[PDB]
RNA sequence: AUGGUGAACUAUGCCUGAAUAGGGUGAAGCCAGAGGAAACUCUGGUGGAGGCUCGUAGCGGUUCUGACGUGCAAAUCGAUC
RNA sequence: UUCAAAUGAGAACUUUGAAGACUGAAGUGGGGAAAGGUUCCACGUCAACAGCAGUUGGACGUGGGUUAGUCGAUCCUAAGA
RNA sequence: AUAUGGAUUCUUCACGGUAACGUAACUGAAUGUGGAGACGUCGGCGCGAGCCCUGGGAGGAGUUAUCUUUUCUUCUUAACAGCUUAUCACCCCGGAAUUGGUUUAUCCGGAGAUGGGGUCUUAUGGCUGGAAGAGGCCAGCACCUUUGCUGGCUCCGGUGCGCUUGUGACGGCCCGUGAAAAUCCACAGGAAGGAAUAGUUUUCAUGCCAGGUCGUACUGAUAACCGCAGCAGGUCUCCAAGGUGAACAGCCUCUAGUUGAUAGAAUAAUGUAGAUAAGGGAAGUCGGCAAAAUAGAUCCGUAACUUCGGGAUAAGGAUUGGCUCUAAGGGUCGGGUACGAUCAACUUAGAACUGGUACGGACAAGGGGAAUCUGACUGUCUAAUUAAAACAUAGCAUUGCGAUGGUCAGAAAGUGAUGUUGACGCAAU
């Protein structure tokens, strides 16, 4: 890094707005079964493997 | 190749306050000016004068600005008149005594 | 970033198509050693390069100043 | 007690990234990058530094009047005179020479 | 004042490699750095510069040579062998 | 057994880069001088040689059969080298 | 390591002032390559996490931020492919 | 893209200089050729820059029982441009034994030295432009504010085996002689095109338009990377202050940055880590394991043996602080065609005095000696129980091979390694 391809900084940047937590509002809807966000990640917890 | 240098300084502003006797002063200078290495020999080599309100020094031996301010800073803290009174240059090689 | 000293070649300058503007500086200075004198350096501004004509005598000064163009945009000081 | 840094992302230290300690205006120390050193052009015959004409990095010649590029004689910016000196005489008496061996044998086929 | 008996430019070697062996290295080494006559402008001024290859300190001529000191004994018998037998072709 | 995946560790070649405090020794070459009938021999300098030497960084890993041995660590830590 | 203040339900651990020390320019200073990918900055803020703690954080929530004719890439050729 | 100015031409494609060469320009197709790109390492020596040290002056700050014309700190100048600046190299004059010139380093000259006079490269530096308007340091007024507003000063020098880096002229080394291409210029050439009623000229000046795409944050590590982790491990590099000292050592400091690592009370046994110990001195033990001893520098003094280079710091000795003096060692100038004047350096030897005989006062820093065995040496390996006497090595010797070949690769092949090779070679022991 620090000196990049385009290539790279979108996967990063498409990974950048993945990286938040549920909508609450999902939370709300009928038969809605998602309690949580279980695909988030962290920076220092799991590696992107590029 | 020889060079007369003078040095004012307005000593009204704390002279006027009473906390401040340029008598015993310009005496502080008067005799404890280093002249080739030690007191008195002001050999008519350098003049120390007052103007009742003004201190005046003339010089023809090594004596520097920097000297002048070293020496009343000197008597300054001899007579107790630290954090009352300031040496300053107000413009080059004129001095003054700043009070508040 | 260029200097000039034809105080002829200086007023034809001012007078170039691309010159748009010009300034006018004032520096006190000193004399050989004694004393002190005012100079005075005339900037022009072409599209590639700002000439300075430095003037060293007072009255050279006053009397170049009028010789600019009434057109030219002269930025005193 | 003043200390610098590089000013591009190269961190090593090669011919194409020779620094140069500098005081600016603002009374800092800077690094500034210094471009590699002009060599002199040489002769193509005697092999010196081939004296008049001026050096800079190649691509610099082309921003250059053609005067800094040659000096004013036969061959000019390209062999170093003391050269040209040389490839004149030769040229002269080996021209000459060339007479003295054509009417000479001219003479062998006469005289046989 | 001499600084060594017998070993020579050879004194770098130490006490290493036997003696034997820092001696034929010597005679060779002595060879090689030594300063040369030339044929062509006649100065000595004839240096080596890799093995082979031996050229003249001013004039600059290079000649090509042994591969230690300029000619080889072999090499000069032959340039006189060649003397002879092209003598024989004009006369 | 069949078909695949590895030289990000490591082994070796190539290509292109980068890195190494201060000391000790004093090899050729060179200058001046001394003796001697001669052949030749000596002295003082200068000079800066080496898979040379003292030793940091570096690289390594000798001993303590030191620490640790449910560790800081699936090989580290200390001193010594 | 210490005294105080401030903040807060709560302060051995946060902020600030003071004191004592440390690294000592072969750095615990100032920057970069590879690698990470937002950790950068601000505001909010402690359920989990930081093997005591927590009002603090590389944590959590929510936002903001990376500007080039001249710095790199891009072009060139190297071993090789 | 181009337009004006200048230069050039009735001798059409410039002049000047004896010459090296000069310059604001001063046409040039194919084709050829030359240069630059473009190159190892070490050594000293020369110079540059930044840093270090330091005098005077102008400022601000610190200490002031006492002492110190004091301690600390600010005083700066970018790219780019003009002029000027060089060791080297070269030209002109001239003609050399009594040979001279000359580097720290011994090279140079009748293939033209020493001498005089010139020519070039512009690394580098100087002064001016940029540019004081910026920046830096102060004082003197204003007020919740945005935050101003007004004045000043920013000057002149010194030193060098200094440190770091840059660079030049040289020298050493090699069976090692230490990339390539894109790209830019030059010259040889002369096809061609081009003037007097007006042509040629954009390598001289000035002028106009344009320059896309992707990366640009931050960490770079005793928490931002890899080791299941905020792991005492690993992980490529640039910058680099003062003292002491030989020093980029250790130890103390400036600048900048930390002050992170659960805490409190006690100090039993046994520990881990750091130390001392009377008399004896290895009696301990497989074994002096561990530990102790030594140590710098100056001087003196040094054995067998040896491949004559070493062995060697052999061994063995003495000395060392503070302070106060003496002597030696240098630069710069004017001398008709003997000396005078000043400036700025730590080295080295000596001599006094001095102390609870101490002084490399911490830090730093070799134990020596006589043998046997074994490997010549430097070098290499079992990452994680073996570093060795094992491997390598130069040296010695043997073998194969002249290309329709030796040796070796492949399933094959109009296939491949050695081979950019040729017996002073490659291959195999
Ligand atoms: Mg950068
Ligand atoms: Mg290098
Ligand atoms: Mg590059
Ligand atoms: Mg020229
Ligand atoms: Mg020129
Ligand atoms: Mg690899
Ligand atoms: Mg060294
Ligand atoms: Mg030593
Ligand atoms: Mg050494
Ligand atoms: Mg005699
Ligand atoms: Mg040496
Ligand atoms: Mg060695
Ligand atoms: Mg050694
Ligand atoms: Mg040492
Ligand atoms: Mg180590
Ligand atoms: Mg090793
Ligand atoms: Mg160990
Ligand atoms: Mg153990
Ligand atoms: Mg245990
Ligand atoms: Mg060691
Ligand atoms: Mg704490
Ligand atoms: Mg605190
Ligand atoms: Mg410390
Ligand atoms: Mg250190
Ligand atoms: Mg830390
Ligand atoms: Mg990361
Ligand atoms: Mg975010
Ligand atoms: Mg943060
Ligand atoms: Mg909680
Ligand atoms: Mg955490
Ligand atoms: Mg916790
Ligand atoms: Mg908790
Ligand atoms: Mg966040
Ligand atoms: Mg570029
Ligand atoms: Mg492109
Ligand atoms: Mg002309
Ligand atoms: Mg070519
Ligand atoms: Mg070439
Ligand atoms: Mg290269
Ligand atoms: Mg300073
Ligand atoms: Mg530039
Ligand atoms: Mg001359
Ligand atoms: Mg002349
Ligand atoms: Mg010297
Ligand atoms: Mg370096
Ligand atoms: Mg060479
Ligand atoms: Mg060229
Ligand atoms: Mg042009
Ligand atoms: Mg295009
Ligand atoms: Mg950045
Ligand atoms: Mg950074
Ligand atoms: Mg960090
Ligand atoms: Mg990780
Ligand atoms: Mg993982
Ligand atoms: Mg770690
Ligand atoms: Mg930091
Ligand atoms: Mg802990
Ligand atoms: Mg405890
Ligand atoms: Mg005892
Ligand atoms: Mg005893
Ligand atoms: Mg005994
Ligand atoms: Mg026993
Ligand atoms: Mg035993
Ligand atoms: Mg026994
Ligand atoms: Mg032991
Ligand atoms: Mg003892
Ligand atoms: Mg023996
Ligand atoms: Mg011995
Ligand atoms: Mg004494
Ligand atoms: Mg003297
Ligand atoms: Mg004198
Ligand atoms: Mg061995
Ligand atoms: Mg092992
Ligand atoms: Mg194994
Ligand atoms: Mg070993
Ligand atoms: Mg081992
Ligand atoms: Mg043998
Ligand atoms: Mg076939
Ligand atoms: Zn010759």
């Amino acid at each position: 890094a620090a000196q990049k391809s385009f290539r790279i900084k979108q996967k990063m940047a498409k990974a950048k707005k993945q990286n938040r937590p549920l909508p609450q509002w999902i939370r709300l809807r009928t038969n809605n079964t998602i309690r949580y966000n279980a695909k988030r990640r962290n920076w220092r917890r799991t590696k992107m493997n590029i | 190749q020889k060079i007369a240098k003078t040095f004012t300084v307005d000593v009204s502003s704390p002279t006027e306050n009473g906390v401040f006797d340029p008598a015993s002063y310009a005496k502080y200078l008067i005799d404890h000016i280093k002249v080739e290495g030690a007191v008195g020999n002001l050999g008519n080599a350098v003049t120390v004068t007052e103007d009742g309100t003004v201190v005046t020094v003339v010089s023809t031996a090594k004596f520097s600005g920097k000297y002048l301010k070293y020496l009343t800073k000197k008597y300054l803290k001899k007579n107790q008149l630290r954090d009352w009174i300031r040496f300053v240059s107000t413009k080059t090689n004129e001095y003054r005594l700043a009070f508040y | 970033a260029r200097e000039i000293t034809d105080i002829k070649q200086f007023l034809e300058l001012t007078r170039r198509a691309d010159v748009k503007t010009a300034t006018v500086k004032i520096n006190k200075k000193l004399n050989k050693a004694g004393k002190p004198f005012r100079q005075t350096k005339f900037k022009v501004r072409g599209s590639s390069s700002l000439y300075t004509l430095v003037i060293n005598d007072a009255g050279k000064a006053k009397k170049l100043i009028q010789s600019l163009p009434p057109t030219l945009k002269v930025n005193r000081l | 007690a003043q200390r610098v840094t590089f000013r591009r992302r190269n961190p090593y230290n090669t011919r194409s990234n020779k620094i140069k300690v500098v005081k600016t205006p603002g009374g800092i120390l800077r690094a500034q990058h210094v471009k590699k050193l002009a060599t002199r052009p040489k002769c193509g015959d005697c092999g010196s530094a081939l004296q008049g004409i001026s050096t800079l990095r190649p691509r610099q010649y082309a921003t250059v009047s053609k005067t800094h590029k040659t000096v004013s004689r036969a061959y000019g910016g390209s062999r170093c005179a003391n050269c040209v000196k040389e490839r004149i005489i030769r040229a002269f008496l080996i021209e000459e020479q060339k007479i003295v061996k054509k009417v000479v044998k001219e003479q062998t086929e006469a005289a046989k | 004042a001499k600084r060594t008996k017998k070993v020579g430019i050879t004194g770098k070697y130490g006490v290493r490699y036997g003696s034997s062996l820092r001696r034929q290295v010597k005679k060779l080494e002595i060879q090689q750095h030594a300063r040369y006559d030339c044929s062509f402008c006649g100065k000595k001024t004839v240096k080596r510069g890799a093995a082979g290859i031996w050229t003249c300190s001013c004039c600059k001529k290079t000649v090509a040579g042994g591969a230690y000191t300029v000619s080889t004994a072999a090499a000069a018998t032959v340039r006189s062998t060649i003397r002879r037998l092209r003598e024989m072709v004009e006369a």
